[PDB]
């Protein structure tokens, strides 16, 4: 559980939220 | 084609500090090309079709067609338009943005840019938005006439994620968007003009100096390019990149987590590139060590953000990291 909580990705972009 | 000449010369180019070797330019027929792809290494494929639709864009055509919704248009006296979250702004009060994001109608956006033109102002405009329904007719039919079963067949080849985002990008001559990474992968896709880009593979982590996650410019650099402090940033002197520039037509891979240093040309004109943003594959069910680059960068981040979080304040992930460092790992 804790090794692929670790690698989790995110999707984080150079583009501005609302 | 025709003779019409060099596209453009190297005295477009900025001059920077470091190293390059080129990126590779290949046919989507080429088997190397989707090699590149597969192991997720940057590639510059020239006749995609992707994007065949909108090679007529320009800014009449555009103003025109493209409706009366609102348009994210970053302004900057200098033209270095680094990214920044504004919604990690309260984490850190003593950071002044350098560039402004004004909301306006794409008529506003060619009027603006047409007095500076006429006024020969210093001032600079980067458009950043992302296509929507509102949208004229034409636009749409234009955006339905991309090679989606190029990319779709891509998206499923490579497991990934669903098509988040395309964002339209139109800048001024000499516009630059510092060096980042991106959680996504990308088909960057130009239309109008040229655009140098720069990459940089995950494994130079250790001398790009990313910005601390909370920090709003999250996954930008801390490193001038212009101006590099290696004092600070001393492995910034073992940086060596991955360059290209891509014109009309071109579409330019950038696989999740490269780095990634954009500019247009100076003295080329406006610039047009609209992006693919696609969400990664998921982690895979057996993890095979030793762990990739990309990887390790994925760990680094959470720990970050799950410190910022257990100890209830961002102000406090240096200080403890540092506790657990000094005289211990170092
Ligand atoms: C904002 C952009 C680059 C540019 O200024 O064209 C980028 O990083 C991207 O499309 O992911
Ligand atoms: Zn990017």
């Amino acid at each position: 559980e804790v090794v692929k909580l670790l690698l989790e990705a995110g999707a984080d972009v150079n583009a501005q939220d609302k | 084609a025709g003779a019409l000449g060099p596209a453009w010369d190297e005295s477009q180019l900025r001059s920077y500090s470091f190293p390059t070797r080129p990126i590779p330019r290949l046919s989507q027929s080429d088997p190397r090309a989707e090699e590149l792809i597969e192991n997720e290494e940057p590639v510059v494929l020239t006749d995609t079709n992707l994007v065949y639709p909108a090679l007529k864009w320009d800014l009449e055509y555009l103003q025109e067609n493209i409706g009366n919704g609102d348009f994210s248009v970053y302004s900057a006296s200098t033209h270095k338009f680094l990214y920044y979250d504004e919604k990690k702004m309260a984490n850190f009060q003593n950071f002044k943005p350098r560039s402004n994001r004004e909301e306006m109608k794409f008529h506003e956006f060619v009027e603006k840019l047409q007095d500076i033109q006429q006024r020969g102002g210093e001032e600079r405009l980067y458009l950043q938005q992302t296509l929507n329904d509102t949208v004229g007719r034409k636009i749409v039919m234009d955006f339905l006439g991309f090679n989606w079963n190029w990319i779709n067949k891509q998206q499923g080849k490579r497991g990934w994620g669903q098509l988040t985002s395309n964002l339209l990008l139109i800048g001024m001559e000499g516009n630059v968007t510092p060096a980042h990474y991106d959680e996504q992968q990308n088909f960057f896709a130009q239309i109008k003009g040229y655009k140098r880009c720069i990459l940089f593979p995950p494994d130079q982590f250790e001398c790009l100096y990313p910005y601390p996650v909370h920090h709003p410019c999250d996954r930008q650099s801390q490193v001038d390019f212009d101006n590099p402090d290696y004092e600070r940033f001393p492995n910034f002197q073992n940086v060596v990149g991955y360059e290209t520039v891509v014109g009309p037509g071109d579409v330019l891979y950038i696989p999740m987590y490269w780095w990634h240093h954009i500019e247009s040309l100076l003295n080329g004109g406006i610039t047009i590139t609209v992006n693919f943003w696609y969400k990664g594959a998921p982690t895979p069910k057996r993890i095979e060590y030793p762990l990739k680059a990309h990887q390790k960068v994925a760990i680094m981040r959470n720990i970050e953000k799950m410190l910022g979080e257990a100890l209830g304040n961002p102000q406090e992930v240096g200080p403890l990291l540092n506790t657990m460092i000094k005289g211990r790992y170092n």
